[PDB]
């Protein structure tokens, strides 16, 4: 999964 | 609410303890109580709120994905019928996830967003609104899925418009918003080209403004820039 | 109970799904429901029960230790008074931990132990009884602390007596019991020499019986033997 | 902390 903050 | 009798300052103190103990459900409950006191949140307090719910919903999303994969495998040709239990338990986790998302959205709507006038606070809350509608979208399969997706888009877009007018391109909130909106485009809106364009332009515009920053600000900005690069590497 | 309407087999199926999703509170709730159906548990089902509650109480114990350390630091000379919040929150976590321990002990007493006639089941349950009284002892500070410690000791001792009569020295249940009873001696009963003697004798007697085992049994036994060695290394 | 199972 892609990075989120 | 069960936190109605506890002082605001004590709820904040306890949220910090809960974080140290990796008790994120408790942390979120404390922060919900603090929001419900009705006063605006400081930067530090907004961060506590976000960390608490990110960790709670993060765990629910990971569990939902495990269960959804088992369920999908059960519906393949040659898979033995095992009854309703996998669907039921995935539904159980899903309903709990939706509940948490609705709780966060409710705090934002009553009344965090409307009282947030400074760009840093308003952008932060609108980003959260987009994020929790995105999590709802991840599990949506019904009549409302398009409206849920559009709610996430609209929140992110309002945050982007403010951020571009009011904050420098290295501001960590601006960067984090763009990171997440780019993921929304890639994963939710079926718009990988938009996702890539947003990540690239955000990275490049940040790079050009790093010269203005202190060492500590540089560290903060470059950390999120690297997340943008990490996603670009995944997608290209 | 909330699981009263769910089939036994469905509760077991869902406990296994919850384990895969790392949803240990759900796993424990499912297994509680399965126990409350009133039928004896198979080996696999006893393992599900134990894994679920071990993981739930493990997380509570880790949080309690973080909070207890902060509290202890607050009571040192020169520490600034910060009010009742650290004690309150440590108490909150402690009460929840005690609740879980009481729930497990209640399942064992009503009626798992009394129906367990085979050595493997009876030893397993009596070990659990010792373990959950040990967790109660870790947090006990009052009039009953000695009786709680003695309850753990008595349960472990009955399990040890059965295990020595009825099981080979390599049996993983016998080994695990001895591992945990040795930790009880070291950490709870202030008896490090007893702890060391038990770990050493258990290791050595197991070593002498490995020749009787298949490859797969050897793997199981030697894994727990290594835990005994790890503790001996910590303590000597 | 010591190992338990
Ligand atoms: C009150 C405020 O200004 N909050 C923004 C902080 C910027 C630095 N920061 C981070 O870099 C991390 N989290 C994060 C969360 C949301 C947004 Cl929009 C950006 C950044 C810290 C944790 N790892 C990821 C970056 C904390 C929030
Ligand atoms: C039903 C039954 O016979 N259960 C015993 C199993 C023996 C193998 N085993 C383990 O080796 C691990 N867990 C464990 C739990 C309790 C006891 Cl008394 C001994 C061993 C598997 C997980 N890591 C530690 C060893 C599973 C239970
Ligand atoms: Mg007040
Ligand atoms: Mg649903
Ligand atoms: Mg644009
Ligand atoms: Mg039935
Ligand atoms: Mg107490
Ligand atoms: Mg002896």
């Amino acid at each position: 999964f892609p990075a989120t903050v | 609410g069960a936190m109605g009798s506890m002082e605001r300052a004590s709820l904040i103190q306890k949220a910090k303890l809960a974080e140290q103990a990796e008790r994120y459900e408790d942390m979120a409950a404390f922060m919900k109580g603090a929001v419900e006191k009705g006063e605006e949140l400081s930067c530090e307090e907004r961060n506590l709120l976000s960390v608490a719910y990110k960790n709670v919903v993060g765990g629910q999303r990971a569990a939902w994905r495990v269960l959804s994969s088992i369920e999908q495998k059960s519906n393949e040709e040659g898979s033995e019928e095992k009854g309703p239990e996998v669907r039921e338990y995935r539904e159980k986790v899903e309903t709990e996830l939706q509940g948490v998302c609705d709780t966060v959205l409710g705090l934002l709507d009553s009344h965090l967003i409307k009282e947030a006038g400074d760009a840093e606070s308003r952008v932060f809350y609108l980003k959260m609104k987009g994020d929790y509608y995105r999590y709802l979208a991840e599990v949506a399969t019904g009549d409302d899925k398009k409206r849920i997706i559009d709610s996430a888009r609209s929140a992110y877009q309002e945050a982007m418009d403010i951020s571009k007018k009011e904050m420098p391109p290295t501001n960590p909130i601006r960067l984090g918003l763009a990171l997440n909106f780019s993921v929304f485009h890639y994963e939710i809106a079926n718009s990988p080209e938009e996702a890539i364009s947003l990540a690239k332009t955000t990275f490049d515009e940040a790079m050009a403004d790093l010269h203005t920053l202190s060492e500590d600000s540089y560290k903060d900005s470059t950390l999120i820039m690297q997340l943008l690069r990490d996603n670009l590497t995944l997608w290209t």
